[PDB]
RNA sequence: AGAGUGUAGCUUAAAAGCACCCAACUUACACUUAGGAGAUUCAAUUGACGCUCUGA
RNA sequence: ACCUCGGAGCAGAACCCAACCUCCGAGCAGUACAUGCUAAGACUUCACCAGUCAAAGCGAACCUCAAUUGAUCCA
């Protein structure tokens, strides 16, 4: 069993990979152009 | 050696071409295979043959061919075909000429 | 190869239809619409008219 | 013989030898978006179409954004799925935004411009709530094309168009019972003196929606017009008859219609009432009649055709004995 | 009684007259294609990269009512607009412009995988409950 | 120093559509479902903040 | 050697076309038991026989297959 805080910042932690791994593979693009 | 092939013709093909009055019922076109495709108002029967569902004229068109989802050959034709790619096939449809029907004065009550 | 057998109604009805069935499987029994009872009833295999 | 193609023949530019390199509709949803895009595109071929067819606001839309994404319940409950809209709020804020332009959709699709005014359209900019007042209680409101019975049309609705000279006019659009280019005038409140409409001038007393019955569903269209200028205007059906074309036609430089709102409505007890004491008529009552099924021309021999081709034909089923 | 003159025949011009009698035609043909045209209103769903898009289209493809997430009344009131939440909350007002543009009954034809989808689902459920029926009557010959 | 100049990657889009990413199904890809971020450089059509080119 | 049936060429495009011409096949199988009842209008192997499709309706649920067959009498 889980609880709702947990799931939450479980949310959270997807989100802000996300927001990671985009800004990563941005610059990897970047790069890959230059 | 050559045995067979003795099969008359099946007498298939347009009953009724473009611009013929076609009364409901009417067989429009008997095919083996999907030739022409069935438009508005028009059914095919199990035999793959055209039958006017309505009363009206015969118009031939050429239409973007949009295949069943569950189709899946034609859904496996469509993943191959390229991106831009847009298949055409011909329909027959039946531009009905009269209307449903009229109100009319029955009772003056 | 299958058999031509004629299944008959159990609702006491006379209503016979014939259908196919492998000669090696059981006794067939189907649910076929009785036309004298207006209703799905339980057919029950009675007799095999002939092989095909 | 091969006549050559009038145009650019389908998926003749992107044939190329590189089909291998070429990208490919991955997805039935893509590919059929692409060929309703084609669909939509005008060809020169026959098709079936041819026989059957600021700065402010965004930066204010973009902080507001901002806050609802920075509310972190919205957040959870978006995450959990269980966040939902405030409807009535969504419904003003539509009104006061796109509501007339879809209000315009709504009446284009009715017909009411082709009707009202022989094609001409316009956008109903000023919302126009009408209301009638069923009871003492409530009120069933008219939006568009909605469904009112003339029980509840009975007595004269409310109407609340919030602004600051107008008039009003209920037309029946396809309630006529002898011409079928004809309208009927329900009610018309000239020179109303802007919100308040008890105000307005009487040009022709409330009459409740008649549909005759077996007649279909009628559409009934509440007009309303801000007038530039006061002007002057100009139980009897010949005098309700009425063209609301030409009424436009020779009041349209001092009026410009801003507001619309209609209603459907069929036959009812209330509609009998009508006719037989507010109109003193037999009312009329009409059926829908399909054409007479088609039967080939008999042929004196109809080979093939089973027994019931001669019931298909005979006229009178009960049994005839000629000279006998 | 001169208000008594009726004509023989009455003209009703509205465009939704026989269909709101279940009389009128709707085209039965196009069988070996998707979607069907047999129908007299059709919901489109049409969900973009960002947005969702509902319509209620007549067969001749006038868009009779629509409800775009791309409104701003819409947009402000929710956290995303390509979620679940959104196409909910888009059913539910596309369920009540319907009920008041006298829109009741409607063809959806989803395909199998949007069928099975949680958003479509959720849509189809919000205009049931806000008294949409997703299924129109059949014709009358 | 001079020219082209200018919407998130692309758009003879007007704040949109395609793009793009992880999560689940896939060996894997793909599809699909769920979610994610995103821009009209700054001031009055004009001027100046950033990029490319022509030179030293 | 063949005799009946179907598909493809001959017969490029409405239909139809011979051959002791060229090639392939069939004499079922599978699933279902509403493969129930009715009925407009049509197709038709160049006759007839036979063979096909089918709106609407009742009653329900919410056929695949190219050929895959055989009349009458009589049992
Ligand atoms: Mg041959
Ligand atoms: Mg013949």
């Amino acid at each position: 069993e889980l609880t709702f805080e947990e799931t939450e910042r479980r949310a959270l932690l997807l989100k802000k990979w996300s927001l990671y791994k985009q800004q990563e593979r941005k610059m990897e693009r970047d790069t890959i152009r230059a | 050696k050559n045995l067979g092939g003795k099969s008359s013709g099946r007498r298939q093909g347009i009953k009724k071409m473009e611009g013929h009055y076609v009364h409901a019922g009417n067989i429009i076109a008997t095919q083996r295979h999907f030739r022409w495709h069935p438009g508005a108002h028009v059914g095919v029967g199990k035999n793959k043959c055209l039958y006017a569902l309505e009363e009206g004229i015969v118009r031939y068109t050429k239409e973007v061919y949009v295949p069943h989802p569950r189709n899946t050959e034609a859904v496996d034709l469509i993943t191959r075909l390229p991106k831009g790619a847009v298949l055409y096939k011909t329909f027959v449809h039946v531009v009905p000429a009269k209307p449903e029907g009229t109100f009319k004065l029955v009772a003056m009550l | 190869k299958n058999i031509l057998v004629r299944m008959v109604s159990e609702a006491g009805t006379g209503f016979c239809f014939n259908t196919k069935r492998n000669r090696l499987r059981e006794k067939l029994t189907l649910l076929h619409y009785d036309p004298v009872v207006k209703q799905r009833v339980l057919f029950v295999e009675k007799k095999k008219i002939r092989s095909l | 013989r091969r006549t050559p193609p009038l145009g650019p023949m389908p998926n003749s530019d992107i044939d190329l030898s590189n089909l291998e390199r070429l990208e490919k509709y991955r997805s039935f949803d893509r590919y059929r978006r692409r060929a309703e895009q084609e669909a939509q595109a005008p060809h020169w071929w026959r098709t079936y179409r041819e026989y059957f067819g600021r700065t402010q606001q965004l930066l204010e839309r973009k902080q507001a954004i901002q806050e609802l994404r920075a509310n972190v319940e919205e957040e959870r409950a978006a995450r959990l799925r269980t966040a939902s809209v405030p409807l009535d709020a969504v419904r003003a804020e539509w009104e006061r935004t796109c509501g007339p332009y879809h209000k315009q959709r709504l009446a284009e699709y009715y017909g009411l411009y082709r009707d009202l005014f022989h094609g001409a359209t316009f956008v109903p900019r000023v919302p126009l709530h009408v209301a009638y007042a069923v009871g003492e209680d409530d009120l069933m409101p008219v939006y568009c094309g909605n469904e009112v019975t003339p029980t509840e049309a009975a007595q004269a609705p409310e109407v609340t168009y919030e602004a600051e000279l107008w008039t009003l006019l209920l037309t029946s659009l396809d309630g006529h019972l002898l011409e079928p280019d004809a309208e009927y005038l329900h009610w018309l409140l000239t020179n109303i003196p802007g919100n308040r409409v008890a105000e307005g001038q009487v040009t022709c007393p409330y009459l409740p929606p008649f549909p005759a019955r077996g007649s279909g569903i009628h559409r009934l269209a509440f007009l309303l017009f801000k007038q530039d200028q006061p002007i002057d205007f100009s139980y009897q059906l010949a005098q309700r008859t009425f063209r609301t074309f030409d009424f436009y036609k020779k009041h349209q430089e001092t009026m410009t219609p801003a507001g619309l709102s209609f209603f459907q409505c069929r036959w009812d007890d209330s509609v009998t009432y009508i006719f037989h004491q507010l109109l003193d008529m037999r009312e009329p009552v009409f059926e829908f009649v399909r054409p007479p099924p088609y039967h080939p021309k008999q042929k004196r021999f109809p080979h093939r055709q089973p027994l019931r081709y001669l019931d298909r034909y005979r006229d009178s089923h009960e049994p005839t004995y000629g000279i006998y | 009684v001169e208000n008594e003159a009726v004509a023989p025949e009455f003209t009703n011009r509205n465009p939704r007259n026989l269909e709101l009698l279940s009389v009128a035609r709707k085209e039965r043909g196009w069988r070996t294609v998707f979607p069907s045209r047999e129908f007299w209103h059709r919901l489109r769903v049409i969900r973009t990269q960002h947005h969702v898009e509902a319509l209620v289209e007549h067969q001749n493809g006038k868009v009779v009512v629509s409800a775009s997430t791309r409104e701003w009344a819409i947009k402000k009131h929710l956290y995303s607009t390509r979620n679940v939440v959104a196409c909910e909350s888009i059913g539910r007002v596309l369920a009540q412009r319907c009920l008041e543009a006298g829109i009741n009954f409607m063809v959806y034809q989803p395909t199998p995988w949007e069928a099975a989808s949680d958003s479509m689902k959720r849509l189809q459920s919000a205009m049931t409950e806000g008294g949409v029926v997703l299924r129109e009557p059949q014709r009358i010959y």
